[PDB]
């Protein structure tokens, strides 16, 4: 379903563009509104409906480019896959502070049970605790950190669909180096590639 | 020449902006979250006032005057140790929840000064729809931006063409569409539908009738010619 | 909803509208509303 | 090709089974550390939420859901590994997969 909310945002900016943004899809063909983009980046709309062979090929050429380096370069997704990384080792982290002590006996419960009775064993389950807690608080707050990193780069694909996908942003190197003329979502996991 | 219609329909918005704020609970539904975020951390705060972290009690003056000192030094230290803990975290939820304010506050000087000092050409930067002019409203830790944004309502469909070649020289619109309602090509605005007659005023010349594909023949009038008649 | 009951579906994710695209289709809205959001 | 995250991995921590599993006397001395958790799992559920209002104010760009066209004249752009395929059941485009 994250697939289809980007393939509905695919038709609707192949078939609407902008204007389904901001209300409903006015649809247009995909040849009018790549000349629309191209007029809002200073270009004039004639030099892609007289190059719409060459634009159309580079487009096709810089895809296929997308895709073989996808497939043969390991950090393509190097942002995503880095953020997977971040998630898989902070999970990781958090699961082997399960095999942590914290200066105490022992990182397994069975065992600190077994070994101490409750005069000492709920000095060392405290340990325990209070490690495994501090572990719980570090891990959500670089979990808020790295949320409000995740958040920051949302709120900047929120905004990126709405000037890149949903229209055409001005700011300048906001869509990629260049003169931005349309964006494409593309829902890669856990994140969206543009 | 739409002026008793904008004004009817903003004054007709804000009476449901009025409607909403009195009959929906969450119609401040992000002022009243922070308000609300703000007294649980302070409610929190205050609650670890009653949280043991390990120590007999929390009031302190029954930890230094219920059992001996040798080891109410301890207890006192691990319910500071707690406290403390409690503090750092608020106060690190509090800098990490003031980024988040301060997000939202870099955003809202950035919508004071892109919807109300001025118009926003950022898409759904100050609402959905075109942004035409925010209002600030100096609502409780908060802004409330009344953006009046742009709308269009009517869809319909039309016949369009990429460009209109009158005599082997392609046309383009210089800001609007090429569109036909079926028998007549008009140009109209991208965002509101006003069928306007074909000339060389609001179309330039670039090409010919060949190198671009979704072209068709209509007349792209001249001025100069009925004037020049008499 | 349905009396009205408690109804656990598949999230429609919206109406499955199907743009009328073509080569020379357009659409233009005739009217607005004045949205104050 | 900017490859923005949207949204993390949802997680939500029972802390009774995280830092207590199969043990109960351990969870009684985590509620003696007075209330930890219910923020604890008050802010990974906001994270949580966040993450699909992440996903929602990413992808959810509109209400509706539009389809391609079977007929694909797009002056040439070639869509078809940007565009979804119907042979897989999990649906996705080329690219995306
Ligand atoms: C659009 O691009 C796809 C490639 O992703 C083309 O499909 C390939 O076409 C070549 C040549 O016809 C074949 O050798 C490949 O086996 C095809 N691969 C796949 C996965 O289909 C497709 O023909 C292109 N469409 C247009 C209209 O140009
Ligand atoms: C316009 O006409 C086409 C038929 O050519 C139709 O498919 C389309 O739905 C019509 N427009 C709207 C908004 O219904
Ligand atoms: C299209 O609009 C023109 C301009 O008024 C009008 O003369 C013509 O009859 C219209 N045709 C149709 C089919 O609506
Ligand atoms: C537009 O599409 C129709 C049918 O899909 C086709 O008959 C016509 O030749 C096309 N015209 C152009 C200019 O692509
Ligand atoms: C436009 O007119 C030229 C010559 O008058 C003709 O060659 C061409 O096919 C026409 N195009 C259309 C779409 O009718
Ligand atoms: C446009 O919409 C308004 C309400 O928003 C309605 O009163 C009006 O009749 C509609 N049509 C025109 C031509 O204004």
């Amino acid at each position: 379903m994250i697939a289809q909310y980007t393939s509905a945002l695919l038709a609707g900016t192949i078939t609407s563009g902008w204007t389904f943004g901001a209300g409903a899809a006015l649809q247009i063909p995909f040849a009018m509104q790549m000349a629309y983009r191209f007029n809002g980046i200073g270009v004039t709309q004639n030099v892609l409906y007289e190059n719409q062979k060459l634009i159309a090929n580079q487009f096709n050429s810089a895809i296929g480019k997308i895709q073989d380096s996808l497939s043969s370069t390991a950090s393509a997704l190097g942002k995503l896959q880095n953020v997977v990384n971040q998630n898989a080792q902070a999970l990781n982290t958090l699961v082997k502070q399960l095999s942590s002590n914290f200066g105490a006996i022992s990182s397994v419960l069975n065992d600190i049970l077994s070994r101490l009775d409750p005069p000492e064993a709920e000095v060392q389950i405290d340990r325990l605790i209070t490690g495994r807690l501090q572990s719980l608080q570090t891990y959500v707050t670089q979990q808020l950190i790295r949320a409000a990193e995740i958040r920051a780069s949302a709120n900047l694909a929120a905004t990126k669909m709405s000037e890149c996908v949903l229209g055409q942003s001005k700011r300048v190197d906001f869509c990629g180096k260049g003169y931005h003329l349309m964006s494409f979502p593309q829902s890669a996991p856990h994140g969206v590639v543009f | 020449e739409n002026q008793k219609l904008i004004a009817n329909q903003f004054n007709s918005a804000i009476g449901k902006i009025q409607d909403s704020l009195s009959s929906t609970a969450s119609a401040l539904g992000k002022l009243q979250n922070v308000v609300n975020q703000n007294a649980q951390a302070l409610n929190t705060l205050v609650k670890q006032l009653s949280s043991n972290f390990g120590a007999i009690s929390s009031v302190l003056n029954d930890i230094l005057s219920r059992l001996d000192p040798p080891e109410a030094e301890v207890q006192i230290d691990r319910l500071i140790t707690g406290r403390l803990q409690s503090l750092q975290t608020y106060v690190t939820q509090q800098l990490i929840r003031a980024a988040e304010i301060r997000a939202s506050a870099n955003l809202a000087a950035t919508k004071m000064s892109e919807c109300v000092l001025g118009q926003s050409k950022r898409v759904d930067f100050c609402g959905k729809g075109y942004h035409l002019m925010s209002f600030p409203q100096s609502a409780p830790h908060g802004v409330v931006f009344l953006h009046v944004t742009y709308v269009p309502a009517q869809e319909k469909n039309f016949t369009t063409a990429p460009a209109i070649c009158h005599d082997g020289k392609a046309h383009f619109p210089r800001e609007g569409v090429f569109v036909s309602n079926g028998t007549h090509w008009f140009v109209t605005q991208r965002n509101f539908y006003e069928p306007q007659i074909i000339t060389t005023d609001n179309t330039f010349v670039s090409g010919n009738c060949d190198v671009v594909i979704g072209i068709v023949n209509n007349t792209v009038y001249d001025p100069l010619q009925p004037e020049l008649d008499s | 909803q349905t009396s009205q009951s408690i109804i656990a579906y598949t999230m429609s994710l919206g109406a499955e509208n199907s743009v009328a695209y073509s080569n020379n289709s357009i659409a233009i809205p005739t009217n607005f509303t004045i949205s104050v959001t | 090709t900017e490859i923005l995250p949207v949204s993390m991995t949802k997680t939500s921590v029972d802390c009774t089974m995280y830092i207590c599993g199969d043990s109960t006397e351990c969870s009684n001395l985590l509620l003696q550390y007075g209330s930890f958790c219910t923020q604890l799992n008050r802010a990974l559920t906001g994270i949580a939420v966040e993450q699909d209002k992440n996903t929602q104010e990413v992808f959810a760009q509109v209400k509706q859901i539009y389809k391609t066209p079977p007929i694909k004249d797009f002056g040439g752009f070639n869509f078809s590994q940007i565009l979804p395929d119907p042979s897989k059941p999990s649906k996705r485009s080329f690219i995306e997969d």
